[PDB]
């Protein structure tokens, strides 16, 4: 097409979501992660995530206000990925990038998975 | 804004 | 903080918000624009616009699944507007300009204001 | 990926 593009709109749209769930506006399912709760909107974590994709696709599941994750994730894991599908910003350090990249593989997100497995061969 |  | 940040990432998660919309999937609400009607999401019309953020935050309009606007607004003027929203490209042309403009302002949206400004400064 |  003769579209013209505004270079920023992606980020800004991304910095509101996320001032959205600071405010908890129009947040839609808890996430629960053993004893922790995360409220989030269900179409964020649909666009960053194979596994909520899946989940709320389904026709009975996109139904749930309330998911419960496998009890091996660890909710720091959960929490650093959360905060990176809502800012575009990963927190990773020596001391949680395992965690981070088990809780990556299960909630399917490829290009988090591949940036801990170089920072790994890295240290080894 | 930009051409894309 | 010490974070790495994905470039892509927010617009990896726009294009998805759109694939979403395209597909109908948890679109939840109805915008009415005379006699046409537009699917979208709440979060990402609130995250584009300062009039839908306002319609959105009021504590009886946000739980409504149908928005009338107002009858002055031309439906391929918002159309163009909503697709700039899930896409961040703005199909402006000579004979839409002006439909383009009148709507963002009604929408709030000051980079479109801004852009279609120029333009038409340009013109004269 | 890259540093803010
Ligand atoms: O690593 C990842 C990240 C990720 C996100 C999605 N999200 C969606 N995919 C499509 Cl095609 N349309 C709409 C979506 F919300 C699916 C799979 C995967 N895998
Ligand atoms: O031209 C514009 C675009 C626009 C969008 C918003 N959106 C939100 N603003 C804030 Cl501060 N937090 C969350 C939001 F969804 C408000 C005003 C305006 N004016
Ligand atoms: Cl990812
Ligand atoms: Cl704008």
């Amino acid at each position: 097409d003769s579209c013209i593009q505004f270079t920023r709109h992606a980020s800004d749209v991304l910095l509101n979501l996320n001032r959205l769930r600071s405010r908890d506006i129009l947040t839609d399912v808890v996430i629960v992660v053993s004893r922790e709760q995360f409220r989030a909107h269900k179409t964020v974590l649909m666009a960053c995530s194979g596994l909520f994709y899946s989940i709320f696709t389904d026709q009975l599941k996109c139904n749930l206000s309330v998911i419960n994750l496998d009890p091996e994730i660890n909710p720091e894991g959960f929490c650093i990925l959360l905060d990176f599908m809502y800012t575009s910003r990963l927190n990773l350090r020596e001391g949680n990038i395992m965690a981070v990249m088990a809780t990556a593989m299960y909630l399917q997100m490829e290009h988090v998975v591949d940036t801990c497995r170089k920072f790994i061969k890295a240290s080894e | 804004w930009v051409i894309p």
